[PDB]
């Protein structure tokens, strides 16, 4: 489903042209080094939210 | 899943304070171990091996010539330049390795080369390719 | 057996008193700080916590950060253990598209 | 792929039928101690083994 | 016990000083480099990292790449350890189809 | 193991090997550490579904 806007907000947008965008939080993972084979691998469990 | 850096050589302290400092430890680092040193050793093993006053129990052909001739056989019929390198070329016959005059030129190189063939674990991996033809010679050396 | 309470593969007295990773050959060796040699080479003296596996608490050990066994996209100035390594992400908006749902 | 991109030199060459051929060859970063553990790469050796 | 810090099944001094792989009868033998027992055969002298399991950091070891125990779709010029092996994928668009949703 | 029964040991709380977002006055073992979350409502948006 695409984003929906009702009537009054549509009128206010076409009048004021003020539509801002906020970045609340960002999900994302860490890849760690492996001492076994040197390959840096992503842990999908851990995220930067912990860190 | 294992121990990291088990050498534990950190407790050892290195001095030699001053210009042109040289450090030598049982661990062997810096001027101790390098590719150039190995290359120099390869030249040293190939011709006039061992600069020490005295070496092993055998430099004579009285007990060490018959064994060398017996061991001089290739199942694969190869070992070209791989063996008697810089011998005014490998002899096609040489009449089965029993002549000294105009031949003692490479006898010193061959005896020195034999020590080089089985020295430390690494060389054994190289000498591991020779399989049975070299093993027979190695077994006699091991028995000593 | 030398202690490493932080379990980061590097002992505690070295992290306290100073150390440096200088390679005499191709292989990499980590060792205590000596000002006669490592200062002339330009090596940077390193200190970190004996009890923190990661002194900057980033998901990378002290030893990985000084050794180089790390994600190489980490900036070089973040290769010091007292320097944190973390992403900063924010989103910009270049353009709007509104469509009037009128039939 | 970013591990490869941050550790190699990239060479693009189009002498084979005017087609851009890309090869990445491992080369030493001096400021990275683990990266310095590689053997040295001259340009001519690289062009010999890569193309 | 010979060391292999990179744990790639091939010791460190050989990766430093040069080596090669050679079949004898039907069997692959990892020799160190000898210029009087290989160069004549045309074997390529190999050098790689003693501390990198994959010196080119591609998901293939040094030993797999010199041995041949690899995905065979890897190009032959990528069989050298200092040569990286990676895909390059891009999509082309041959045709558009637009349909007017008009009833 | 946790005298305040919060999901943190006594030793972690006195040592500091804890989530650092724990308040410092909660670093005492007899002081509990727990979130209190409640939601406020800033604005309503009603849309009349009339065609
Ligand atoms: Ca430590
Ligand atoms: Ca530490
Ligand atoms: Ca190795
Ligand atoms: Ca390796």
């Amino acid at each position: 489903t695409p984003i929906t806007m009702n009537y009054n907000q549509f009128l206010e947008l076409e009048k004021t042209k003020q539509l801002r965008l906020d970045t609340d939080q960002v999900y994302g993972n860490i890849a760690t080094y492996n001492f076994e084979n040197g390959r840096v691998r992503v842990d999908t469990g851990s995220n930067w939210s912990e860190v | 899943i294992y121990g990291k850096d088990a050498l534990l050589h950190e407790h050892y302290v290195y001095a030699k304070e001053g210009y042109c400092p040289v450090l030598v430890i049982q661990s062997s680092e810096d001027y101790v171990e390098n590719t150039e040193k190995a290359l120099n050793v390869y030249y040293e093993i190939g011709k006039i091996l061992s600069r020490d006053i005295l070496s092993k129990i055998n430099q004579p052909y009285q007990k060490f010539l018959d064994v060398l001739n017996t061991i001089k056989n290739a199942s694969d019929s190869d070992g070209q330049d791989l063996l008697f390198t810089n011998q005014l070329k490998e002899h096609p016959t040489d009449f089965s390795v029993e002549f000294l005059e105009q031949n003692s030129n490479e006898v010193q190189e061959v005896f020195a080369k034999a020590f080089a063939y089985y020295i430390e674990p690494q060389h054994r991996d190289v000498l591991q390719l020779y399989a049975p033809e070299a093993f027979n010679y190695m077994d006699k050396f091991n028995e000593q | 057996t030398v202690p490493d309470r932080d379990n980061d593969g590097i002992p505690d007295s070295l992290e306290v008193e100073g150390y440096t990773v200088d390679v005499k050959n191709k292989r990499t060796f980590l060792s205590p700080w000596i000002s006669n040699i490592h200062e002339k080479k330009g090596l940077t003296k390193y200190k970190s916590s004996p009890e923190k596996w990661s002194t900057a608490s980033d998901p990378y050990s002290d030893f990985e950060k000084v050794t180089g066994r790390i994600d190489k996209n980490v900036s070089p100035e973040a290769r010091h253990p007292l320097v944190a390594a973390y992403p900063i992400v924010h989103v910009d908006m270049e353009n709007i598209i509104l469509s009037k749902n009128e039939d | 792929l970013p591990q490869i991109q941050e550790t190699t030199a990239r060479i693009i060459f189009n002498g084979k039928d005017l087609n851009l051929v890309e090869r990445r060859i491992a080369a030493v970063n001096p400021s990275d101690p683990l990266e310095t553990t590689k053997p040295d790469m001259t340009l001519k050796e690289a062009l010999k083994i890569a193309f």
